[PDB]
């Protein structure tokens, strides 16, 4: 005796969260942030909007010492930027002091692949430096100004925390981008003599104790962007009182007929996004199988037919709700259907020599009046 | 709330138990639809495979066969290439891929004596020689720019057991029969255009005919069931 | 016999709108562009 299933569902591996719309940010604490150009100029402004205005400049290659106007805030500023090489470009950065602030210049950095990312780290700003060749890392004297504000101007991707060494590495290549790349006889042998056989008719009465299986996982990003809502089969031991016997038995369940949705609420990297969700509706199909124990039952095979009348019962459920630390979270709440007896199938597998057989419930379900 | 009762319906019989090895072979294809989400000109929601069924004609010892078949996948891989985000990027919400960790969920019907016999089947094993699959090329048509192609694919086929089905209604009985396959992957890839991400494994659900004939697999039967028979009272003292 | 199997009837039916990034864009003919704010102020910002 054993189940038998249908399922598959794997949707964790984008291992790339993609491009973002340039916005003004307010970036939570600890976090990794690519910074992906598209021309040389400015990048992302980000300010403490009280005492300090934060910026950094990409520069393009063979360029003299030139002073050149940039209407940061709605105000020009200029600052004296050469270039030395032939096939890299330049980082720096900026640092001012008020509305009319000073310029503090560091950052420094020889671009070959055209790429950054450079953040913070236990309230202190971590910079980045080198060319490709064994570029390495620093830091800013940043003593928690950790209530900056971004303000990204192009398209970037993000990244969490633990996983450094592999943005060092994508910093050093970068991502592969290449989008377009390119017989005899047929004889009928006995076994052995004949045998003697007889059919009976057996009616028992049936009880069935059920419960369903479920799993949420968390997909990786800020707090929601989410998908996988997965559905699991259940196993259980029961005990029954059936004529001064007791019954033991085991029993599996499993759906068909998705039913999914999803909740693309936005795109800005707080919003409400679920890529897969599940809820059934009325032309579906649930299963449910038996391992029982009755001498009965242990004498199920080669049927010839097989009536149940069953009863309808009620199914409900519950309520559900997440955790992103802004704003007042959503409740996932809601869930009921009537569920009716259907048709019965049988099915037996076979494997070398041995046969493994399953009794498969199917049951029609049905919605009720009461709202969600 | 009813007591336990056994009851019979009608006397016995006499059964005989038989074996057939028949010489055969199996037809095979996949069927496909493609269903696009909605939006400006980039939007694409499914590509995915469904059941179809089909007539074909063998031979055998000169003996005719109509067959009926029936093609599913099991346990298919689920990938979805993100674009980017701007309302001309190649946003997309499920693509199907296949890895050794699928299977394949196959029927397989005649109209011959052989079939017609074995309901009552206590073993049924059969030797079916592994087979090749490839893959095509399918395109897609845009506003403005390129166009991205879905390219390549291959894997093996390998037996993995015989699986049987009976439906039971409340009138009448539904047999049915399955073919369960292993897949090997090989050395042609995807070739999909316009993305970064491409060199994998597997069979992707764009092309599965690539201008190919059918899938052809032969075989053999080893069965054995419960037919009845001749007495053996004739001869009650040999 | 007859035909009896369900592997899965994918019914994913979820978009009947869709929400966008605040940026420039170029329109297409026959085609319709919903906004509403709710900063006071221009939203709106069309050139030819």
């Amino acid at each position: 005796w054993g189940p038998g299933e249908i399922n598959d569902s794997t949707t964790v591996e984008p291992l790339l969260d993609g491009p973002y719309q340039p916005t003004t940010f307010n970036p939570p604490v600890d976090y990794w942030m690519l910074l992906a150009p598209t021309t040389p100029g400015v990048i992302v402004e980000g300010t403490n909007n009280t005492d300090r205005w934060l910026a950094t400049i990409l520069i393009e290659p063979n360029v003299q010492s030139e002073n050149r106007t940039y209407t940061i805030f709605g105000i020009q500023e200029q600052l004296t930027v050469s270039n030395t090489s032939q096939d890299q470009w330049k980082f720096i950065d900026v640092v001012k002091t008020t509305a009319n602030g000073s310029i503090g210049q560091y950052g420094s950095l020889l671009s070959s692949p055209k790429l950054y990312a450079v953040m913070k780290h236990n309230e202190k700003l971590y910079t980045y430096e080198g060319q490709t060749p064994n570029a390495r890392t620093g830091h800013y004297s940043t003593t928690n100004y950790d209530s900056v504000n971004m303000t990204a101007f192009c398209d970037f991707y993000i990244i969490p925390r633990s996983e450094e060494s592999k943005c060092t590495e994508y910093i050093n290549n970068g991502l592969p981008p290449i989008q377009n790349t390119r017989a005899q006889a047929n004889e009928d042998i006995v076994i052995s003599k004949t045998s003697l056989w007889k059919e009976m008719q057996y009616n028992r009465d049936i009880t069935i104790r059920f419960k369903f299986a479920n799993t949420i996982i968390k997909s990786g990003g800020l707090g929601y962007k989410w998908s996988e809502i997965s559905f699991k089969p259940a196993n259980y031991q029961y005990t029954y009182t059936r004529d001064g016997e007791e019954v033991t038995a085991h029993t599996t369940c499993s759906v068909n007929g998705v039913n999914d949705f999803s909740f693309n609420g936005g795109s800005l990297p707080t919003d409400f996004v679920v890529s897969k969700f599940e809820v059934i509706k009325e032309n579906s199909y649930v299963y449910i199988d038996y391992w029982d124990d009755s001498q009965a039952f242990r004498n199920v095979v080669y049927v010839r037919s097989l009536a149940a009348n069953l009863n309808s019962v009620m199914c409900t459920g519950g309520s559900y709700n997440f955790s992103l630390p802004v704003g007042q979270w959503p409740v996932l709440t809601g869930g009921a259907v009537s569920l009716h007896s259907a048709g019965v199938t049988l099915s037996t597998q076979f494997t070398d020599f041995v046969s493994l057989n399953s009794l498969r419930f199917r049951f029609r379900l049905a919605v009720e009046e009461p709202h969600f | 709330a009813q007591a336990n009762e056994d009851i019979v319906i009608s006397k016995t019989s006499l059964w005989k138990e038989m074996q057939y090895n028949r010489d055969i072979t199996i037809r095979f294809k996949f069927a496909n639809t493609i269903i696009k989400s909605g939006g400006l000109g980039y939007k694409w929601s499914e590509i995915s495979f469904k059941p179809a069924n089909y007539q074909y004609t063998y031979t055998r010892d000169g003996e005719e066969v109509t067959a009926h078949t029936t093609c599913s996948v099991n346990g298919v891989n689920d990938f979805s290439f993100n674009g980017g985000s701007l309302p001309t990027d190649f946003v997309v919400s499920k693509f199907e891929v296949i890895k050794e960790n699928s299977y394949v969920y196959i029927d397989y019907w005649d109209d011959s004596q052989a079939f017609r016999n074995v309901v009552y089947v206590r073993s049924l094993a059969a030797n079916l020689n592994s087979v090749m699959c490839t893959g095509g090329s399918y395109n897609f048509s845009l506003p403005v720019g390129q166009w991205p192609v879905l390219t390549g694919g291959a894997v093996s086929l390998h037996s993995a057991g015989v699986t049987l089905s009976t439906q039971f209604t409340d009138f009448v009985s539904l047999n049915s029969l399955r073919f369960r396959f292993r897949l090997a992957v090989e050395e042609p890839h995807f070739k999909l255009t316009r993305t970064r991400l491409d060199r994998l494994y597997g069979l992707p659900a764009a092309d599965p005919n690539n201008g190919k004939e059918y899938y052809e697999i032969a075989g053999r039967f080893s069965l054995i069931s419960l037919v009845p028979s001749n007495d053996d009272y004739q001869t009650p003292i040999a």
